[PDB]
RNA sequence: ACCACGAUCAAAAGGGACAAGCAUCAAGCACGCAGCAAUGCAGCUCAAAACGCUUAGCCUAGCCACACCCCCACGGGAAACAGCAGU
RNA sequence: CCCCACUAUGCUUAGCCCUAAACCUCAACAGUUAAAUCAACAAAACUGCUCGCCAGAACACUACGAGCCACAGCUUAAAACUCAAA
């Protein structure tokens, strides 16, 4: 359960698919201004071991830390693909959705 | 300016105090060259 | 293009239109009637191939199909008015819009976004993320850069190999 | 309003420009030593790069161009 | 809670929810769909918050 | 016991979502047959015009 | 004391965090990834400020850095108070 | 400044140049006319939200750097000295 790795669990968007087998991520966290007392996102980038080269750019995603880096930049490795870009499965209810709306109703399976 | 443009922009960066003829320092010691009058 | 014996989109329904004499028949055909007539028939005819409610105007899907046919009326109108400033913004603007669009449209509705890049044959690309002026002195550096590079890598081969002959010898 | 600030920068401009007409040949001088110079700072950085990476000479083929020539 | 990444997503499902992301790898699906913002403080407080005793101690 | 709490919590809520749906479904089922009949109607003028 | 499969303390290594000014420093020029290897792919950073220049010991129960200079100190220049007092 | 003559130019075509008091000097979107209506003048006073821009005058539509089909050009754009005002 012990890892090097300062991140352990981070989510992000794919936003590059073009290294073999590595997937890069933005990973954004509200970091408060300190004069203005306001959150603003700050984004950072993280390389994430995708072996089946399954990450599509723009899908949220969920990196687990590896146990040590990889390589020089690979620190992650994908454990989920949270939101599939365009092919977004509703979690509450567990029905496909385009959006705010249902591909397929809640009521077709009761 | 909105909250993001004061957020992008940062604190106010104010220029470095200039020195003045003394390079800021009390006093200088000095050799007389030559001595006139101005109007 | 349609062919111009191809009928209105307004007279194409109603009944006994076959049986017309051939005089009103090209009265109400494209060869009688404006481009614009004409670029409804090309709408309709990518709803149906694309869309799968061809009756929905106001889908994500025909908003794109709708658009694309506009953006080839202006590719065709400016290829025979090259000076025609106003037009060519409205095309650039245009094919902005679509994109704007076709992003939205795989955000939400990947399988609907495949089929409408395959139905129109667009190539979606996905924008370079720093536009900045390639001037003289960099394009130049850029290209000398990546010489180097690729005499580096030579070099480096032609290292591997001179050691692993010496090491064959000692054997 | 009035015209004043107008008028300040109407003389500048105007003492400027004949400034730049009598003395446009000197100019032209001063102008053509710069790009020289230009140019072989150009050069400069671009012989750094293959020095550094290891090369002796220059990428093989490789003739660098003139940037900054009217031509 | 400085150390926890808190992302948004706009109109990405049709209706709103929360979902936590544990070290564990346990993730809890908090739905909020009709929860007014003080109900949805109190439940995410009851089953993943420290209680009073918790923090006193610290 | 708070994970299965909560997993109850989210269950009674959907069975409120179901019944919800079910009521917009027969509002919608009321709506969508009205406009079919007005567009018929407007088809029917637009074709017997046309005609 | 020696052992503590330990505690305390704390290097190296790995991950994260961490000054100011200048964008008239806007591109850096190999800065990536995969593979046991062979080797393959062509990527990596950057206007959310990379790269660069300049300024400055710091976040003070103290800490960091330096210890005549060549960042280092085999070697060389050379013969050293930035220990106290003193010139 | 007034009168006459005439050229570049105004026109077309094909390329450049990229500047205006390009100002209706009043940014885009959404909303209000109640409260304090409101420095003055002008074209009544405001709210939400966003981007752009501004921080004494002058030096300065300048210098240097950089980019540009521009080579007496345009864009970006300082500092030193000076003043107690503008
Ligand atoms: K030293
Ligand atoms: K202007
Ligand atoms: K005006
Ligand atoms: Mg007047
Ligand atoms: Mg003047
Ligand atoms: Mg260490
Ligand atoms: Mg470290
Ligand atoms: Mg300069
Ligand atoms: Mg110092
Ligand atoms: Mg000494
Ligand atoms: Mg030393
Ligand atoms: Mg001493
Ligand atoms: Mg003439
Ligand atoms: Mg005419
Ligand atoms: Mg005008
Ligand atoms: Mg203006
Ligand atoms: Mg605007
Ligand atoms: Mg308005
Ligand atoms: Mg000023
Ligand atoms: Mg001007
Ligand atoms: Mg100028
Ligand atoms: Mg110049």
């Amino acid at each position: 359960v012990r890892s090097s790795v300062h991140a352990r669990w981070i989510v992000g968007k794919v936003i590059g698919t073009k290294m073999q087998k590595t997937a890069k991520v933005r990973v954004t966290r509200l970091v408060l201004d300190p004069y203005l007392l306001k959150y603003f996102n700050k984004r950072k980038t993280y390389f994430a071991h995708d072996a089946l080269q399954q990450c599509t750019v723009g899908d949220i995603v969920l990196l687990r830390a590896l146990p040590v880096p990889r390589a020089k930049h690979v620190k992650h490795e994908l454990a989920e693909i949270v939101f599939k870009v365009g092919k977004v499965i509703d979690p509450v209810t567990g029905k496909p959705c385009a959006g705010t709306t249902y591909l397929e109703s809640p009521l077709s399976s009761e | 300016a909105t909250l993001n443009q004061m957020h992008r922009l940062g604190p106010p960066k104010r220029p470095p105090r200039k020195l003045g003829p003394t390079e800021g320092r009390p006093q200088l010691k000095g050799v007389v060259l030559c001595t006139f009058t101005r109007k | 293009d349609p062919p111009p014996s191809t009928l209105l989109k307004d007279y194409q329904n109603v009944p006994g239109i076959e049986k017309v004499d051939d005089v009103v028949k090209r009265l109400l055909s494209l060869e009688m009637a404006n481009k614009k007539e004409m670029l409804k028939i090309k709408q309709e005819q990518f709803m149906k191939k694309i869309v799968a409610n061809p009756e929905d105007t106001r889908s994500l899907e025909a908003r794109i199909i709708a658009l694309s046919v506009k953006i080839r009326s202006y590719e065709e109108h400016l290829e025979k008015h090259r000076k025609d400033k106003a037009h060519k913004r409205y095309l650039l603007m245009s094919i902005d819009q679509r994109k704007k669009m076709l992003k939205n449209l795989r955000n939400t509705n990947y399988d609907v976004f495949e089929k409408i890049c395959w139905g129109l044959g667009i190539e979606y690309t996905f924008p370079p993320l720093y536009y900045r002026r390639a001037h003289r002195r960099f394009v130049t550096k850029k290209a000398l850069c990546i010489r180097v590079f690729q005499e580096t890598q030579k070099l480096k081969k032609r290292r591997r190999a001179l050691k692993a002959a010496a090491a064959a010898q000692k054997q | 309003k009035n015209v004043l600030k107008i008028r300040r920068r109407k003389m500048n401009h105007h003492k400027y420009r004949k400034l730049v007409k009598k003395t446009r040949f000197l100019r032209r001088k001063v102008q053509e030593g710069r790009l020289r110079r230009k140019q072989i700072k150009f050069e400069k950085d671009l012989r750094r790069i293959w020095l550094k990476a290891g090369l002796k000479e220059a990428p093989e083929g490789w003739q660098t161009p003139k940037i900054y020539l009217r031509g | 809670n400085p150390w926890v990444q808190i992302m948004m997503f706009k109109n990405m499902t049709p209706s709103p929810f929360l979902r936590f992301y544990l070290d564990s790898g346990e993730q809890v699906l908090v739905d909020v769909e009709t929860k007014s913002n003080k109900e949805i403080m109190e439940h995410i407080r009851k089953i993943l918050g420290k209680n009073e005793e918790t923090l006193r101690e610290e | 016991e708070l994970m299965a709490w909560n997993q109850a919590e989210n269950r009674r809520l959907h069975e409120l979502r179901i019944a919800r749906l079910r009521q917009e479904e027969r509002e919608q089922e009321q709506r969508q047959a009205l406009e079919q009949a007005r567009k018929a109607e407007e088809v029917q003028a637009w074709a017997q015009r046309k005609e």
